[PDB]
């Protein structure tokens, strides 16, 4: 059971250098994938057990893969960011193997059989018949692919802003259900959360106690450059004033949390 | 370099549907070929490798195959759950160097239908403090995603300040949009209402919130 953890930047500046980092927990090769908003799944590389780095070719020049066994860490280097560099960046780790033709168990290479015979699906001969060519002591190589690739874990992904913006912490702001708004035993309250940048943000409930309901809905991004998205969560209508209800906005691009309390529509 | 695939494929509940995956010898060709789940909110999940083995937990009905250098991914009994993008990836020329294809978007139709559940907020006091107006209109709980959003302001239409999210799945397989309309505080207290129209399947879904209205 692999674990991976990405960290580094939730934002960059045209031309500036990315640098991430992969934690692996649990116990092949480690290596990067990204993909862009709307766009495909872009392999970029990786460093297997031996040290050994493979690069897109695509890319190459701009990328750089390295690893630490005392702290079972991989890292990643990105020049030149540009706005075409902005997307999620996922750790994997992938199984590799290059199988050559071997001959199966209990059957050696033996050329001179088909070379001399004329049999088919020849190429190894049966180790029982000592080195002689007997047709049914035949057999072709091992059948398997030359090259095996895959990705055997994933990682949950870093979002990647390139912009001249800088970062921004959201404000939070309540929104609360009012006397008219509510629906019967239950009643929607959120909190909207307001020019931020870049992205993402997370909003829970009561710390995670409170699920029923919840939906962080999609942000919208202003005419200002900054992003809003407001999140909702259905509460029994007779606990409004009575139940404390908390939205939990974590920004990690600003390494902001906001707790904002959520109280019943007053007419103070 | 990127395998073909399709742009999009859909089908109904209990169908099935398969996607191609198109290279060259250097890569489908070589026999290994492997498929990626990528549901949106989710990490992706490998679905299949080896061409036709299938990732623990998979089940059959997820099938991969391949004839020469185009590999298929065949999904059967279609269920909601199974909405995603799918992508095929091989190794190229290595088994170190991997190539992905351009992504399939799945779509299953025939789910339950579902009217839309419509919440409309007012400016919070607090924003008003600070100078500023978000009318907040959450549209949840619809099925097919698809709805239009239109705003009033007293009883004649609202152009400006709309800003509207596209639908996208909520935890049950429903959808859920958001629309917000930005004021300045003076506008928002000199008019006696403001309403969020919400259409869908033809039928539409009216809130209104007045500034006289505290609690």
């Amino acid at each position: 059971q692999v674990q991976l953890r990405e960290s580094g930047p939730s934002l960059m500046k045209p031309s500036q250098t990315l640098s991430l980092t992969c934690t692996v927990s649990g116990s092949k090769s480690v290596g990067w994938v990204r993909q862009a908003p709307g766009k495909a799944l872009q392999w970029l590389g990786s460093v297997d057990t031996s040290g050994n780095t493979d690069y897109n070719p695509g890319l190459k020049s701009r990328l750089s893969i390295t690893k630490d066994n005392s702290k079972s860490r991989i890292s990643l280097t990105v020049t030149g960011m540009t706005t075409e560099d902005s997307a999620t960046y996922y750790c994997i780790t992938a199984h590799q193997k290059t199988n050559k033709k071997e001959c199966p168990e209990d059957y050696t290479y033996n050329p001179r059989c088909p070379q001399q015979y004329g049999w088919s699906d020849c190429d190894c001969m049966g180790d029982r018949f000592g080195g002689y060519c007997r047709q049914d002591g035949c057999s072709n190589y091992i059948h398997r692919s030359t090259y095996e690739w895959y990705v055997s874990a994933w990682g949950q992904g870093l979002l990647v802003t390139v912009s001249s913006a800088s970062t921004k912490g959201p404000s939070v702001f309540p929104l609360a259900p009012s006397s008219k708004s509510t629906s019967g035993g239950t009643a929607a309250l959120g909190c909207l959360v307001k020019d931020y940048f870049p992205e993402p943000v997370t909003v829970s409930w009561n710390s995670g106690a409170l699920t029923s309901g919840v939906h962080t809905f999609p942000a919208v991004l202003q005419s200002s450059g900054l992003y809003s998205l407001s999140s909702v969560v259905t509460v029994p209508s007779s606990s409004l004033g009575t139940q404390t209800y908390i939205c939990n906005v974590n920004h990690k691009p600003s390494n902001t949390k906001v707790d904002k309390r959520v109280e019943p529509k007053s007419c103070d | 370099y990127e395998l073909t695939q399709p742009s999009s494929v859909s089908g109904s509940l209990g169908q099935r549907v398969s996607v191609t995956c198109s290279g060259s010898s250097s890569n489908v060709g070589n026999g290994y070929v492997s498929w990626y789940q990528l549901i949106p909110g989710s990490a992706p999940r490998t679905i299949i490798y080896g061409d036709t083995s299938r990732a623990s937990g998979v089940p059959e009905r997820f099938s991969g195959s391949r004839s020469g250098n185009t590999a298929t991914l065949t999904i059967s009994s279609l269920q909601a759950e199974d909405e995603a993008d799918f992508f095929c990836a091989s190794p190229d020329d290595s088994s170190s160097n991997a190539v992905f294809g351009s992504g399939t978007t799945l779509t299953v139709l025939g789910q339950p239908k579902s009217p839309p559940s419509v919440t409309l907020f007012p400016p919070s006091s607090e924003e008003l403090q600070a100078n500023k107006a978000t009318l907040v209109c959450l549209i949840s709980d619809f099925y097919p995603g698809a709805v239009t959003v239109a705003w009033k302001a007293d009883s004649s239409p609202v152009k400006a300040g709309v800003e509207t999210t596209t639908p996208s799945k909520q935890s049950n397989n429903k959808y859920a949009a958001s629309s917000y309309l930005s004021l300045t505080p003076e506008q928002w207290k000199s008019h006696r209402s403001y309403s969020c129209q919400v259409t869908h399947e033809g039928s539409t879904v009216e809130k209104t919130v007045a500034p006289t209205e505290c609690s």
